[PDB]
């Protein structure tokens, strides 16, 4: 879910 | 409303024992590393874009060569964080920088979440074989593009690029932020998600202390009553905090031992  | 000295006293007494730290570029410019907006780039972000990188990896490798160890050393802000570690107070240090100076200052990797990754290890872009960073140092240091000894794919340092998942260790936020009794934010606004709302993830009983050029980000946007801002030169703010903590001598000890000052 968490992407740069 | 809390002052810097109140926070210092909570730390001197161990009312604060489980410190969660978040840092950005503001702690690295005092080491002589510039911030972020001629590498031969169509636009700045292209250096951390995978398509651009597959079409031209040289600019990224030029940055890597400049950031590999030996070009920069940690400064007092890194060494203050090391001191937190040494005094049994550091639960975790989340960093957006890629200069590796947190590790260099001797904070163990188990205390670090290098949320934009690291040059210390690399990965074949094609077959995903991992490789230690020193394995590609020769090639990077001679301006050759490193290639996979098996499939020929470009081997890229484990810097996180745009569109990639944050590293797996980023999952520690799920447990560190509820566990923190003190949140310290140094040298970043935390404007980008997810970092911004992690500032919201601590409990509202938890002081949030910002040492930064200015008051910006979610501490500006959604202030809570145990927030403290210490605005100005980051180095000066840290040294003030150090001094209220009574850690001046320990700081000198540590800087001399690690850097020969
Ligand atoms: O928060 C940090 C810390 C750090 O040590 C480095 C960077 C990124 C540097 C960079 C250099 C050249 C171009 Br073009 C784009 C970005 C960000
Ligand atoms: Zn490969």
């Amino acid at each position: 879910r968490h992407k740069k | 409303k809390l002052s810097l000295q109140d926070v210092a006293e909570l730390i001197r007494a161990r009312a604060c024992q489980r410190v969660v730290v978040m840092v950005g570029a503001g702690i690295s410019t005092p080491s002589g590393i510039p911030d972020f907006r001629q590498y031969d780039l169509p636009y700045p972000e292209a250096i951390f874009e995978l398509p651009f990188f597959f079409h031209n990896p040289k600019p990224f490798f030029t940055l890597a060569k400049e950031l590999y160890p030996g070009n920069y050393k940690p400064n007092v802000t890194h060494y203050f964080l090391r001191l937190l570690h040494d005094k049994g107070l550091l639960l975790r240090l989340y960093t957006q920088n890629i200069d590796g100076l947190e590790r260099v200052s001797g904070i163990p990797a188990s205390k670090l979440v290098e949320a934009h990754g690291t040059f210390a290890s690399a990965t074949c872009t094609v077959c995903q074989r991992p490789f230690p960073g020193e394995d590609i140092r020769a090639d990077v240091m001679a301006d050759r593009v490193p290639r996979c000894p098996v499939c020929t794919g470009v081997v890229k340092p484990d810097i996180v690029f745009f569109g990639e998942p944050l590293p797996q260790r980023f999952l520690l936020h799920v447990v560190d932020f509820p566990m923190a009794d003190l949140l310290l934010i140094l040298g970043t606004s935390l404007e980008v998600e997810p970092f911004a709302s992690l500032t919201e993830a601590v409990r509202s009983s938890v002081p949030r202390l910002l040492i930064n050029r200015d008051l910006v980000g979610p501490l500006a946007w959604h202030p809570r009553s145990r927030d403290v801002a210490q605005l100005g030169d980051v180095v000066h703010g840290v040294e003030s905090l150090v001094e209220l903590l009574g850690w001046t001598e320990e700081m000198r000890d540590l800087v001399q031992r690690e850097t020969g000052k």
